[PDB]
RNA sequence: ACCGGAGAGGGAACCCACU
């Protein structure tokens, strides 16, 4: 029953806030700086290292204020909360690509508005 | 997909950790227990950003241990049947291609691989390539992927992916 | 119509399915039904050469269903109610082969021109189908385990030393100081692995 | 523990953190006679016990 | 199994599996040693401890020095009959080694039994197998093992080495054709060992052996003492690197030093990632301080050594028996 | 490691007796 296309999510998992690769990197780098200082702490996990280097290589824009800007501008337009982060991670270059990647947006908004949002996304790309 | 959720857990403390710093030891115990852990229901718990609340700890009757109900914000990774995320190749093999996603590792099978991606054993690095020789899928490449199915192994999540879908390939 | 089984009888099952979008229960005889499954659900192999193995079905064909095992990603094709032999029909997966005059192994993967063979030293080698000879298996072999128990083909043993220490397996073949074992939980090499008999104990 | 079970003011078992139970009355090997702060020892009843 | 000398292959040395022959060669060794049980008849030295070093003062002792070598008794039975016996009772047949009789150089030695180590020795950058003759049990059936260790060392020189150098000077023995060099382990008295420990040999010594002057005896000899630095010093530990965090306790990873036949952790080690490579592998450890620390990993061995072995080595390392500690103890006698 | 110290040793019924 759990399908990303039809937007079924667990009730316990419904209210969670979804995240971007770049902001996940800034959080993980904050944790890394926290652990490297204040010694006599456990060594970070292989999972932590893999996620850190993954989101480093997959970081779209490094700027912190850009994260807040893109989040706010995209949420201002009425869209489902799960779609914000997946769209910003994938960064489609055409609205046809965006609808192919996420079928939910197909028919949700017109081609011109979808392409304008995508163009803003690439505009804030670093 | 990456998320920010609040979770509930209870940690037992041995009486020797009471000390003058009990809450710090509580924080350390929770970190060491739920850092890098995996649950089939909620997926990978990558890191704990903050601890929302640490409740009143109850002394177990007949046991010196004390359990604290703890509220904490953690970032989780649990993939979907139907989500699309970019992945990175780790190994080229004749059974299939090994690619790495975050903490989790998934493989694409040959029958799920489109028939255009022919095998190249004889290339010095084993490769997935077309007859037109345009698309070169090789070790350490970053690719699009469609994860269809997930499995839990020793409370750790592994998944499987599909690549038949359009536009889904090399970045 | 597809739906889930409420109850069951032995012949006319009077399977009372709850079909998708149907709140009513119908009745079907067994002969009218088959076990369907969309791709991506977990399946178990109920009976066959593969029975006990599990996997996610990637593709469904007419009556054919293909899937990847959870232990190993080695492919599987089975019937909807539920080959195992290479092209050429001479050899089949899991068989004992002679690699050269001194070395034996077990075939653990079938390819169009080659096999992957787990040799008696624990290494996997690639060989052309004709470069190995089919070896007569000694189903009545006996050896000693680490506690001097007699062990035989089909016995369940625990590994208590060596690389696979902590594992558990079924003895599939025995040769001199070597044992080829199978454990379905091991996805590597289709579940096959090799241990010294003195590193084993009868479970 | 060194006195052991034979002498009366002694112990019968010594329980370690893993839960391993060592029996003191049947030739305990001098290695596991050694004990750390986490362990429990099953001494005999003594004067002042309630 | 049977690997004659590991690290170098030796031409003409051939293990023997054929029961008619093998069975005898093993037996003629028990015979010559006056040996009781099954297995290896040869003298087994004991590790020097704070009790042991005392004997150095209770009678005369000669000292030589332990090289890492493989223990072999060489049985010289005839013209092509030459065999090696190891700690295991495994038997090898050595092919082009020839032993002339001091009297008739055309005659070959028979019913002779020697004790010694087989040692790879690199000179001129190259690995030369040597057999060091460290004792002789039997010579032409003559019960020389009953003689004085000084008599026996002299026997070896005159009855074994000297005849062969003689046949060598004449070309009738080609040092080049022979599977390995044959030599007598050199022995000196107690005082000279002191010099060994202004030591410029301070790297090259794996230890010392202290040999009493008494007649040869088989099996366990509490009066032959092997001394090895405790730093090097020294038991085979089966290690399970384990994340042992008790209930209510912060999870901790430790290395549990298991031994043979004792189901529990004998000791603990300061586990480290640079020690994580040899997970679940047999290792040697050094008990300099209260902490056992790792020198080398023994892939050849699969089982940890026994609990009684662990006890003996712990006692020995607790009472460190040094060269100066026993030098005076024998010099008093 | 040569065995691993293995001790767990039915039960129901009735009778007598103790405080």
């Amino acid at each position: 029953e759990e399908d990303a296309s039809q937007l079924i999510f667990p009730k316990e998992f419904e209210t969670a806030e979804t995240l971007l690769n770049s902001e996940v990197h800034m959080l993980l780098e904050h944790r890394k700086q926290q652990n490297e200082s204040a010694e006599d702490e456990q060594e970070l996990s292989e999972v932590f290292m893999k996620t850190l280097n993954y989101t480093a290589r997959f970081s779209r824009f490094k700027n912190r204020e850009t994260i807040a800007s893109v989040r706010s501008l995209l949420l201002q337009k009425k869209l489902h909360k799960f779609e914000l982060a997946c769209l910003a991670n994938l960064c489609p270059e055409t609205a046809e690509e965006s609808k192919a990647l996420i079928p939910s947006l197909e028919g949700r908004f017109e081609d011109e508005e979808l392409q304008q949002i995508l163009d803003d996304i690439q505009t804030k790309r670093s | 997909m990456f998320y920010h959720i609040s979770l509930e857990h209870e940690i037992l403390l041995h009486p020797r950790y009471f000390g003058p710093n009990l809450l710090n030891t509580v924080k350390q115990k929770l970190f060491t227990e739920v850092e890098g852990t995996c649950t089939g229901k909620y997926g990978f718990v990558i890191a704990v950003t903050t601890i929302d609340n640490i409740g009143a700890g109850v002394i177990q009757p007949g046991r010196g241990f004390v359990l604290y109900p703890v509220k904490y914000k953690a970032i989780v990774f649990r993939p979907f049947k139907g989500e699309v995320v970019d992945a990175v190749v780790t190994q080229v093999n004749k059974v299939g291609l090994f690619t790495e996603i975050g903490p989790m590792s998934c493989f694409i099978s040959r029958h799920s691989i489109p028939s255009e991606m022919e095998f190249d054993p004889n290339s010095n690095p084993p490769c997935y390539k077309t007859m037109d020789e345009d698309i070169v899928i090789q070790q350490d490449d970053e690719i699009r992927l469609k994860i269809v199915g997930t499995r839990v192994d020793k409370n750790d999540i592994f998944a499987i992916g599909s690549l038949m879908d359009d536009y889904l390939g090399l970045v | 119509l597809q739906g889930k089984i409420l109850s069951v009888d032995g012949n006319k099952i009077t399977i009372m399915p709850k079909h998708e979008d149907l709140k009513d229960m119908l009745e079907f005889p067994a002969q009218e039904l088959r076990k369907y499954f969309k791709m991506g659900d977990h399946v178990k192999v109920i009976a066959g050469r593969f029975e006990g193995d599990t996997g996610l079905i990637v593709r469904v064909e007419e009556n054919f269903v293909i899937l990847f095992s959870d232990l190993t990603m080695h492919e599987l094709k089975v019937l909807p109610r539920d080959s195992g032999v290479d092209v050429g029909g001479q050899h089949e997966w899991g068989e004992l082969v002679q690699l050269d005059p001194q070395t034996v192994g077990v075939i653990v993967r079938l390819e169009r021109e080659t096999f992957q063979v787990l040799n008696m030293y624990g290494k996997v080698v690639t060989v052309r189908h004709q470069a190995v000879t089919r070896k007569k298996d000694n189903r009545f072999a006996v050896a000693l385990d680490s506690e001097q128990n007699n062990i035989h083909v089909k016995d369940i043993v625990k590994v208590i030393d060596g690389p696979h220490s902590g594992r558990e397996g079924e003895i599939r073949h025995l040769f001199r100081s070597f044992a080829f074992l199978h454990c379905k939980k091991l996805v590597e090499n289709g579940g096959m692995f090799v241990c010294k008999t003195r590193h084993l104990v009868l479970a | 523990v060194r006195r052991g079970n034979s002498q009366y003011p002694g112990a019968k078992y010594i329980i370690r953190d893993n839960g391993d139970r060592i029996d003191l009355r049947f030739h305990p090997k001098p290695s596991d006679l050694h004990l750390q702060t986490g362990y429990k020892v099953e001494r005999h009843m003594c004067d002042g016990d309630i | 199994g049977a690997i004659f000398l590991e690290g170098v292959t030796v031409k003409g040395v051939t293990q023997v599996t054929t029961q008619p022959k093998l069975g005898e060669v093993q037996q003629k060794c028990h015979q010559f040693c006056g040996w009781e049980g099954s297995g290896f008849p040869g003298a087994q030295p004991v590790s020097m401890d704070k009790q042991n070093i005392k004997l150095l003062d209770l009678k005369p002792y000669k000292v030589s020095w332990k090289a890492d070598g493989t223990r072999y008794m060489m049985l010289i039975d005839g013209t092509n009959e030459v065999f090696m016996i190891d700690r295991d009772n495994s038997v090898f047949h050595v092919s082009n080694l020839e032993f002339p009789f001091r009297k008739d150089l055309r005659m070959h030695l028979s019913n002779t039994l020697l004790d010694g180590e087989m040692i790879i020795d690199r000179v001129n950058g190259q690995a030369v197998p040597r057999y060091l003759i460290y004792d002789i049990i039997k010579f032409n059936s003559q019960p020389v093992g009953d003689c004085d260790f000084n008599v026996r060392l002299q026997c070896i020189e005159r009855e074994i080495i000297s005849p062969r150098h003689e046949k060598m000077k004449t070309g009738l023995i080609d040092k080049t054709q022979e599977p390995f060099s044959v030599r007598n382990k050199p022995f000196f008295d107690i005082c000279t060992s002191r010099k060994l420990l202004a030591k410029e040999v301070s790297h090259e010594m794996d230890g010392l052996i202290f040999q009493p002057t008494g007649k040869y005896k088989p099996g366990r000899c509490d009066d032959i003492l092997k001394w090895k630095p405790p730093s090097l010093n020294s038991v085979d530990f089966r290690l399970k690197i384990t994340r042992m965090g008790g209930e209510g306790l912060l999870p901790q990873n430790v290395g549990l030093l298991y031994v043979g036949g004792y189901e529990r952790p004998f000791a603990q080690i300061k586990v480290t990632k640079e020690l994580k490579q040899y997970d679940n592998k047999i290792i040697e450890c050094k008990f300099e301080n209260n902490s056992w620390v790792f020198m080398r990993q023994r892939t050849d061995k699969s089982f940890p050594n026994a609990y009684n072995t662990a006890m003996a080595v712990c006692n020995s390392i607790s009472n460190p028996v040094t060269k100066e500690m026993l030098f005076e103890f024998i010099d008093r006698c």
